[PDB]
């Protein structure tokens, strides 16, 4: 026959960013508007 | 050799002479000629009186001389190349996922906190987090399973924060779970280390001395694998077979892995105990 | 008192320049396909010394299951997010210079400052776009950009911190 | 309401909390929804690592 372990974490959990870490503005981005929005 | 060869006289008691033999060799029946060569072509060509040297005892030789009785039983042994992997230091501790990793959580970290520090300034009396050591330090503080000391009461603090757990619980649980399993298998598995394993693979050649009771083993086993072995190295390209030890030994050594040097135990034991203890 | 605006500038033309000259080269220096680096658009060699569009996101043998191929490596593509940051850090200064004059006590430092930080924040998710996709050692004005990133972040600190300070002087002499 | 469920997403995510309850009933509450955490992101972080 021609055709016949400790992983190391890299790049897997990235998405968890770039979708996660993005609502992190998104829950200032409104709320600042909102914060406007009582002193308006 | 040499002392013992000397103890033997000092019990028999005459004169003698160390000689080395011409061609090197162990001693082989040239086939289709039925003439022996190196040291058996000395003794049994009547050059030579005795014979002390690491010299393999067999039947095809008994057939032809006397032997005495064997003083250092071995047998066939393997040799290959070994990775040096050193055992590291500081980064043994950041070992699990990645430096770059580490960089963008730092990132993240500095980046939330000041986030959370605009939640607590903007919109004007003050709060806790009114300060930006304060909100750094609850950023610090939360990565790390100690405690809370300042809860943030704004909806927009609560939910910035709450993402921030929804991220150390992953990353922090990771960090002990890919670290557990790492420090659980201790066991350096080498690649490949047997025969009927070499006779499984093609990758990493291998081949014997000639002139040796080695090559004469292989030819006349019976054994499938290893009449398989002899198979491969009788025919392998270019040629398996080397003219002298030292030169199976660079030739593992400069092979980069590729290829294997099969020899007998003692000869095998004792490089593994000499510089630069790379085999 | 004005250190707020020389902390400010600097910042301005720190991370903005950093950015640019992030943009430009030295984003990753390994071995090529043989060693070169790539700034994420053009690869450039040691042959050796010439330069190749290196940027090619999609490469004729692959699979592409499912809005995987496409949607992240398109994203990745362009350099979207970092051109982002590019834009976002223009309003920043150009917003600063213009709160400068024409007073405006309350919104525009604040306006300025938010979208400045948040500027910050599109340069450090590109990053991490970058990072992702490209699956050895990067290039040095990466560790530019990123330290571009960081400066930004003090500078939008002592912003907002100055705006709050704007805000203590008018509710302060409001009584 | 909205202090109660932040102190819930609080409890069950790894960190702790400031505010307790007292009510000599809700104690209950809070210690049964503990266990309920333990059991789960335990499990959970158990499994993560194969």
């Amino acid at each position: 026959g021609e055709c016949g372990t400790s992983a190391l974490s890299l790049s897997n959990v990235a998405g968890v960013f770039y979708i996660l870490v993005g609502g992190l503005g998104l829950a200032m981005l409104v709320a600042l508007i909102e914060f406007c929005y009582k002193s308006r | 050799c040499v002392d013992l060869a000397a103890e033997i006289a000092k019990h028999c008691g005459f004169k003698y002479k160390l000689t080395i033999v011409g061609d090197g060799k162990y001693g082989a029946r040239d086939a289709d000629t039925k003439i022996w060569n190196g040291m058996v072509g000395e003794l049994v060509y009547g050059k030579a009186d005795i014979a002390i040297a690491p010299l393999t005892i067999t039947l095809v030789r008994e057939e032809v001389i006397d032997f005495s009785k064997p003083f250092m039983s071995l047998g066939i042994s393997i040799m290959i190349k070994k990775p040096q992997k050193s055992k590291p230091g500081v980064f043994s501790f950041l070992d699990p996922l990645a430096y770059e990793i580490w960089m963008c959580i730092v990132f993240a970290y500095i980046g939330v906190s000041v986030v959370l520090f605009l939640v607590s300034r903007f919109s004007p009396e003050s709060t806790n987090e009114f300060g930006i050591f304060n909100s750094l330090w609850f950023s610090l503080g939360a990565f790390m399973r100690q405690g809370c000391d300042i809860s943030p009461r704004s909806l927009s603090g609560r939910i910035v924060g709450g993402v921030w757990w929804f991220f150390t619980l992953i990353i922090i649980s990771s960090y002990t779970a890919n670290l557990a399993a790492f420090l659980t298998v201790e066991r350096m598995v080498s690649p490949i280390e047997s025969a009927e394993d070499l006779s499984k693979q093609t990758e990493i050649a291998y081949g014997t001395l000639d002139s040796g009771s080695t090559k004469e083993f292989f030819r006349r086993s019976k054994i499938a694998v290893f009449d398989k072995m002899w198979t491969y190295m009788r025919s392998a390209e270019p040629s398996v077979f080397v003219r002298t030890t030292a030169e199976g030994v660079a030739r593992v050594r400069k092979s980069k892995g590729k290829y294997a040097y099969l020899l007998e135990s003692t000869m095998n034991e004792y490089i593994e105990q000499r510089k630069p203890c790379d085999t | 008192r004005g250190v707020q605006m020389l902390l400010t500038t600097v910042g301005a033309f720190a991370a903005f320049s950093l950015m640019t000259i992030a943009v430009g080269t030295d984003y990753w220096l390994y071995s090529r396909g043989v060693m070169t680096h790539s700034g994420l658009w053009r690869t450039c060699c040691l042959f050796k010394g010439l330069c190749k569009q290196i940027d090619h996101f999609p490469e004729d043998a692959d699979y592409e299951a499912d809005t995987a191929e496409y949607f992240l490596r398109a994203v990745r593509a362009s350099s979207i997010f970092p051109i982002l940051s590019v834009i976002l850090l223009f309003m920043g200064g150009l917003c600063i210079a213009a709160s400068e004059f024409y007073k405006t006590r309350h919104n525009i430092i604040l306006s300025a400052g938010i979208f400045f930080v948040s500027a910050g924040l599109s340069n450090i998710i590109g990053i991490i776009v970058y990072i992702s996709a490209n699956a050895y050692s990067y290039g040095w004005s990466f560790y530019f950009g990123a330290l571009s990133f960081i400066i930004a972040e003090m500078v939008g600190v002592l912003a907002v911190h100055m705006f709050i300070d704007r805000h203590k002087q008018l509710r302060a002499t409001a009584r």
